[PDB]
């Protein structure tokens, strides 16, 4: 099931001297030395990691002939005594086996290929998580968004909600890496997880994704009880305590080891391949929305008490929550006359406002961008 | 002997042995599955309603 | 992405600022 | 844009009518300083952070030295806006004040302090409103769709 | 200014064609309404031998812009709006047997989903598209021709879903013959016209000549016999039937159908399962741990009821137990 | 706003 783990193998090498060689580096040539799989490990070894040795590339090359030669002979043997079933199972060797080529030819063109003399849906969306979870190891958002419109044909019968759990899984391991942290977690959050013995799901790391995707757009009040007192999650963090108290640290308001646990988020930020814009915002917005989160309760928070969030003093507050009004995305401002910051609420009245003026612009210069002569 | 003729009755009761200290071992595994048992029998509404 | 960040200028985060922080305090 | 090669009140529109003709062009002269520059203006305007950095992979020409003065500027310090400029020194279009006036746009406060600190009638301060205030931006768009009635004109 | 002239020139012209149609057409409804029929096909010099809807024939003519040579029987357009005269051609509306499979809809689309039968499908997928999509190899083999199959097993189990799957991987067809409510020897015209053809059969003993009589009925005309049909017949027993069927080989195959077995039930309770929500862990083998006697439909009964019996506590997650007392209920 | 308030 292309590709596993070697995807984030493949994002730790090509990551800089953060990390480089050195038993990251034999679990990868694990599966090189394993696999015997040529078209992608000597474009892999290409960016800036390694060159000629030739020395397991040979019988790597030969028996990539050797599978690739004699699956052959069943798409011209399924003709005797074998229907389209058989054909289709040729294809399927073609096709796992010119899918963990890691080919996007390989693959892309064995799977359309496939999707002629094709059998009911048992296939029809088979291949379009087989193909849509490929294209998360090669991050083609294009690939990604046309299967998931080429996989919400899911209307067999389709019904089959043990398969939209799935495809919800894809969807929120997807939309992590688009941004959208509001379609991530809800659908991971209800999801519970479960995937052909979850391998793709590669659980010691779901659940976790979950309660660490949760606090940026899963709403404080809201479903943050059903986070908490919520009875499928907080057994199976039990096992994870590291994430566990990283979770009751928000609504316990014991901040001085909140972000001793954020600090720690901001070290197992360096393993997921959804990466860097992604940290540096995730810990943007837990920062910011810790900090909103203790002003907003008070018509006038005090320096010693701010201080008292951490024991950081004065300047961490200071130049910090001074860039976030920079921002202007909190109600809090640096009264230093007496060194006590006042928040009222201006309400979302003028959020909207704000908003749309951008977002006004933006879609009429889409129009812009076509409206002329050139369409 | 046969499946629950009276254990829907004995484990029912000490279903009702762990929620006086007990937790989840219990909870839904044993008091489920007496109603499993209990889906299959002329019950009265002793047995029954105190099942409810 | 495609949600425009900052990533400029700013210095080594939460970790390294937490790190001083607690570090200067102390 | 010849036309856009002082004043800051029509660039940008002027970056409109310019950026249109370069499917592909060329790879110095034409095509390349068209973007950066005119963007470069809308910061001598004072337009920051969310146009800059994800619209720069379109082009990627070159891409040093306008944007690290466009963070330079984000940032709004003299102290390594001056290692932007007078450690470069040869990024041209030599044709201050706009950095200072980013940070003090917050002030400590708003007095800071009886009228005194660095940091280096509607009785709301200015969210949104439902007079006077915002139907200025209200009647961008409404002037917009007339405009692109030109499309009605076009078959 | 003439340029742009001709286009308020286009304009105007078009608005008035417009108001052209717009004003005839307010005397033009004052006209007469065609009527519409099937028919049975012409012989002669102009000439079609329809049926009208109401009043079922006449003969009519045809209009030059009809070219009378493609409009095939069967297949209804009418216009002899008063004199009794075709214009053109309308939607085919669907012929004979789409509507005995629409109607008998009982035939319900299957692929794949059998519930751990491999054997079987080995040996029926060898007698089914074998002598339809590959009969060079039988033509150069000796063999006559493989026809005609009886599917014996319980009631349920493969019955109306192994021989309607194997029939449309093939994409044959998949004509019902079960019961004789509305409308034999016209079917086979019908098998003959769709080229090529797979006939089912009935099996009612408990759930005197009943069906044996048309299965021989069309293994006459089937035995001499335009030959890619392939007539099935399911019975729960193989001893009940005739001792005409008894002779060998008029059923070229007797596939065996057994009840399930513990992995067998695991495979089509791990599909029916497939149908829903369940949780973050079943380990479905409990449930299949009194599977004993089983039987096909026994399966997707407990799963629909499991299915309930976690609808009735309005909870959206399908747990473990109301399969327990899913399985545990139906022992009726 | 009355003179300024195409669409015909
Ligand atoms: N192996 C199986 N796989 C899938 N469905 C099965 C299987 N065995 C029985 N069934 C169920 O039986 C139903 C089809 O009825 P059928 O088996 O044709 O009746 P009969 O048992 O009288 O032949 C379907 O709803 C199907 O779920």
């Amino acid at each position: 099931n292309p590709d596993l783990r070697i995807a984030q193998l493949r994002f730790l090498l090509s990551l800089p001297e953060h990390r480089g060689d050195a038993a990251v580096r034999d679990e990868l040539m694990a599966a090189v030395r394993d696999n015997n799989m040529a078209p992608y490990y000597e474009a892999l070894c290409k960016s800036l990691d390694w060159q000629i040795d030739v020395d397991l590339l040979n019988k790597m090359k030969k028996a990539n002939e050797d599978e690739l030669k004699r699956l052959d002979e069943e798409l011209e043997d399924a003709e005797k005594n074998l229907g389209e079933s058989e054909i289709r199972d040729a294809m399927m060797a073609k096709a796992e086996y010119l899918c963990r080529i890691g080919d996007k030819e390989g693959a892309l063109t064995a799977f359309r290929k496939t999707y002629d003399k094709t059998v009911a849906l048992g296939h029809r969306l088979d291949i379009v998580f087989y193909l849509l979870r490929i294209g998360l190891f090669y991050m083609d958002n294009d690939l990604i968004t046309r299967n998931t419109e080429k996989a919400k044909s899911l209307i067999e019968e389709g019904g089959d909600w043990d398969r939209r759990n799935r495809l919800k899984v894809y969807q929120g391991l997807y939309c992590v890496a688009i941004r959208d942290f509001k379609q991530a977690a809800e659908l991971f959050l209800d999801t519970v997880s479960t995937f052909t013995s979850y391998e793709l799901m590669d659980y010691k790391t779901f659940v976790t994704y979950t309660v660490y995707v949760s606090m940026i757009a899963l709403e404080r009040p809201d479903l943050r009880e059903k986070v908490i007192k919520g009875a499928e999650i907080l057994e199976v963090l039990h096992s994870l305590p590291a994430v566990r108290q990283y979770l009751f640290s928000l609504y316990e308001c014991r901040y001085s080891v909140f972000f001793q646990s954020l600090a720690v988020v901001e070290q197992e930020m360096k393993k997921d391949w959804l990466f860097a814009p992604h940290y540096r915002y995730y810990v943007r917005e837990m920062r910011i929305h810790a900090y909103s989160q203790l002003l907003e309760s008070y018509r006038s928070l005090t320096l010693g008490y701010m201080a008292e969030a951490f024991g950081v003093g004065v300047e961490f507050i200071d130049q910090e929550l001074s860039r976030f009004i920079a921002a202007g995305r909190l109600h809090c401002k640096i009264d230093k006359v007496n060194e006590i910051v006042e928040t009222n609420r201006p309400d979302s009245k003028n959020w909207q406002y704000q908003e749309t003026i951008k977002k006004g612009d933006l879609l009429l210069n889409r129009v812009q961008k076509l409206s002329r002569v050139i369409n | 002997m046969d499946d629950k003729a009276l254990l829907v009755e004995v484990q029912l009761l000490e279903s009702k042995t762990y929620h006086a200290l007990s937790n989840l071992p219990k909870a839904r595994a044993a008091l489920t599955s007496a109603r499993t048992t209990a889906n299959a029998i002329y019950c009265p509404p002793k047995l029954q309603a105190t099942l409810d | 992405v495609w949600e425009d960040n900052w990533d400029d200028d700013n210095v080594e985060d939460d970790f390294s600022n937490q790190l001083r922080a607690e570090l200067e305090k102390h | 844009y010849y036309t856009g090669r002082l004043e800051y009140s029509e660039a940008r529109r002027t970056m409109t009518n310019a950026l249109r003709k370069a499917p592909q062009h060329t790879a110095v002269g034409f095509k390349q300083t068209v973007h950066k520059l005119l963007i470069v203006v809308e910061l001598l305007l004072g337009e920051i952070p969310d146009r800059l950095q994800f619209r720069q992979p379109s082009l990627k020409r070159s891409l040093m030295p306008y944007f690290l003065l466009t963070q330079a500027v984000r940032t709004g310090n003299l102290a390594k806006f001056n290692q932007v400029l007078d450690q470069f020194g040869e990024k041209f279009q030599a044709d201050i004040i706009r950095l200072r006036h980013n940070v003090i746009k917050t002030g400590v406060r708003m007095i800071s302090l009886s009228y005194s600190r660095i940091s280096l009638s509607k009785e709301m301060i200015d969210i949104y409103s439902t007079r006077e205030p915002q139907l200025a931006f209200h009647q961008r768009i409404s002037f917009c769709l007339d405009i692109h009635n030109m499309s009605v004109k076009a078959m | 200014k003439s340029q742009n002239l001709r286009r308020l020139q286009a304009q105007r012209n078009e608005l008035n064609a417009k108001v052209r149609l717009l004003r005839e057409e307010l005397q033009l409804l004052q006209e007469q309404g065609s009527y519409v029929g099937e028919v049975v096909r012409a012989m002669d010099k102009k000439k079609v031998l329809v049926k009208v809807h109401p009043e079922g024939k006449f003969v009519v003519d045809v209009d030059k812009n009809i070219d009378i040579n493609d409009v095939t029987p069967n297949c209804r357009v009418a216009l002899r709006n008063d004199s009794y005269t075709l214009h053109k051609i309308l939607p085919n509306k669907v012929d004979p047997l789409v509507s005995l499979m629409m109607v008998e809809k009982v035939p319900d689309s299957t692929y794949e989903m059998i519930g751990g039968l491999d054997k079987q499908i080995k040996e029926i997928k060898e007698v089914i598209e074998l002598p339809v999509k590959h009969p060079e190899l039988f033509e150069a083999l000796g063999i006559a021709q493989p026809k005609g199959v009886l599917l014996y097993g319980p009631p349920g189990t493969g019955k109306t879903l192994l021989a309607r799957a194997v029939a449309h991987h093939t994409d044959c067809t998949f004509i019902r013959v079960s019961g004789s409510e509305l409308v034999v020897r016209e079917l086979f015209v019908m098998a003959r016209e769709h080229a090529p053809s797979i006939i089912f059969m009935d099996e009612i003993d408990s759930i005197s000549g009943g069906d044996s009589e048309v299965q021989r009925t069309m293994l006459e005309l089937l035995n001499q016999l335009t030959k890619n049909i392939k007539v099935i017949m399911a019975t729960n027993r193989i001893d009940i039937l005739d001792s005409a069927l008894l002779r060998p080989g008029r059923i070229d195959r007797k596939i065996e159908f057994p009840p399930p077995n513990e992995e067998a039930r695991l495979d089509i309770l791990k599909i029916h399962s497939r149908k829903m929500n369940l949780t973050r862990g079943i380990n479905l083998r409990k449930i299949a741990e009194l599977m004993p006697g089983a039987s096909g439909a026994e399966v997707k009964g407990v799963c629909t009821e499991a299915g309930m019996y976690a609808l009735r506590e309005r909870r959206v997650h399908v747990t473990q137990e109301d399969f327990e007392m899913a399985v545990a209920k139906v022992m009726q | 706003q009355v003179i300024e308030y195409m669409i015909v």
